[PDB]
């Protein structure tokens, strides 16, 4: 049902710690955060019992070691699709309600539960149930970025915390859809300051001069400054959109947004021209392209795209 | 533990208890080959030779950090008052001329032999930063340092 492509590798650094997630209808999303209980009443049909399919694309860029990243990879879409089904049901017998502020507490109460079993602050269930573990599941120094994008027919919902990055080419022309959290950021210093920490200038602006970003999971050698609440928004889909990129910083420190839209639009046409869970070749071929672009660009991170086409 | 900052240095410290024997805790802070033992910003560390005055070690640092590596000489261990001293000669870090002092002493915590460890340090204030940023940072790793310290103690005692 979903068309996506997905290029990663350990690049030029000695040790993988990227990690990435693709799961086609891992959910359906209930359709009362998406309209309005009486708009659709006015057509005859329940919001509470419309069935839509969504689809779950996920970039974790590791800090500190790998374990949180491939943690976030294994866990997040299933806390997520839990979550959702949960929803689904308490709007059973609840009212009208804020779609926006509804979006914010699922994605936060998700990545806050993730990040709660990395450090141990709570049980997690291990081997499918009989299992459980109290003790965190790493070093109190491994992190990493969460940039996730639920995708449905209708809208793109897109949760974000670190310096991995989303970028949305609508109109041949690119859309940020997530702003990256450099700790340098003026409301980010301001809430790290208000907070009793400091963002220092020490080889870039650095959260107690240490971590290169202001959010993240795990990391809790440095809460309360460092915190894993994402910034989340919603997009109505178009007709104008062309794909969907979620990378890792090893693509956007050489490749600005401009550039990788232009390639990924030309890259999924140049495979369409040329040819008239599993990955669609075009949407392939447009992340192998992006990875390689930024190793021939001198990146020397780890480096993981992901790319989604919107149209066909 | 009297360290003379200069002008252009500053200097502070941070203490830990734990709750295991001096010799346990000391066992750990003595292998100066193996930082690793309770430091969990080190990835590698290599050394030739054995552990004595002079000794270089060059250590590997995990991601997310502003540096990769840096190059450390053991000026001072003494086995009998429990004293290790470092000093930082190299790297790609921008902590020049970096010196600590440890220390292990005894102490009764809860009715059992205890330990509380003291480190203090001196370094250069790099080029755009403050004295009391330069100390942050230090003691943002050290308090980490002598955390997983406690921690790796702690659970050989069982
Ligand atoms: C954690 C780290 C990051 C740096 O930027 C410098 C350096 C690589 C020296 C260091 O290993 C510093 C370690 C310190 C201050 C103390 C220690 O280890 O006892
Ligand atoms: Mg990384
Ligand atoms: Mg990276």
């Amino acid at each position: 049902a979903p068309v996506w492509g997905c290029a990663s590798t350990r690049g030029r650094s000695a040790e993988m710690e990227d990690a990435s997630a693709a799961v086609p209808r891992f959910a359906d999303v209930p359709v009362r955060l998406l309209a309005s209980r009486r708009d659709l009443d006015a057509l005859g049909l329940d919001a509470d019992a419309l069935r839509l399919p969504a689809h779950l694309f996920g970039v974790f860029d590791g800090h500190g070691g790998a374990e949180v990243a491939n943690y976030c990879r294994e866990r997040i879409h299933v806390v997520l699709s839990a979550a959702l089904a949960r929803l689904g049901k308490n709007l059973g017998e609840m009212g009208e309600v804020d779609m926006k502020e509804h979006w914010d507490d699922v994605f936060t109460k998700c990545f806050q539960r993730v990040d709660d079993e990395v450090s141990g602050r709570v049980t997690r269930v291990v081997n499918g149930g009989g299992e459980v573990r109290s003790e965190p599941v790493t070093a109190e120094n491994v992190g990493s970025t969460a940039v996730v994008a639920l995708v449905c027919s209708s809208h793109v919902v897109v949760a974000n915390c670190g310096d991995s990055r989303i970028v949305l080419c609508r109109g041949k022309e690119p859309v940020a859809l997530s702003i990256d959290h450099k700790p340098d950021r003026k409301d980010e210093r301001a809430r790290i300051e208000a907070q009793g920490g400091k963002v220092i200038q020490w080889n870039g602006y650095r959260v107690s001069g240490l971590l290169a970003m202001s959010r993240s999971i795990g990391d809790r050698y440095l809460k309360p400054f460092v915190i894993p609440k994402p910034e989340v928004m919603v997009v109505p889909r178009a007709k104008d959109d062309d794909c969907l990129i979620l990378a890792s910083d090893g693509l956007w420190d050489v490749v600005s947004n401009e550039e990788a839209c232009k390639v990924a639009r030309r890259q999924i046409l140049l495979w369409h021209k040329n040819n008239g869970g599993s990955t669609d070749p075009a949407a392939q071929a447009a992340a192998d392209y992006l990875m390689r672009l930024a190793l021939k660009k001198g990146s020397e991170d780890n480096i993981t795209v992901i790319v989604v086409d919107l149209k066909p | 533990h009297r360290h003379e900052p200069r002008d252009h240095q500053c200097s502070s410290a941070v203490a830990k208890h734990i709750k295991a024997p001096v010799h346990l805790v000391w066992s750990l802070v003595r292998r100066f080959d193996q930082p690793q033992l309770f430091k969990p910003f080190v990835s590698r560390c290599e050394m030739k030779g054995n552990i004595e005055i002079g000794s270089v070690r060059e250590v590997n640092v995990k991601s997310g950090l502003p540096a990769t590596r840096s190059t450390e000489r053991l000026e001072l261990l003494d086995d009998n008052e429990h004293i290790l001293s470092v000093r930082f000669v190299g790297g790609d870090h921008r902590l020049k001329n970096y010196s600590s002092i440890l220390t292990v002493h005894p102490e009764v915590i809860d009715g059992r032999p205890g330990t509380l460890v003291i480190e203090s340090f001196v370094v250069d204030v790099p080029e755009g930063n403050t004295k009391d940023e330069t100390c942050y940072f230090v003691e943002a790793l050290l308090k980490c340092n002598l955390k997983s310290l406690a921690e790796v103690s702690e659970r050989l005692v069982v």
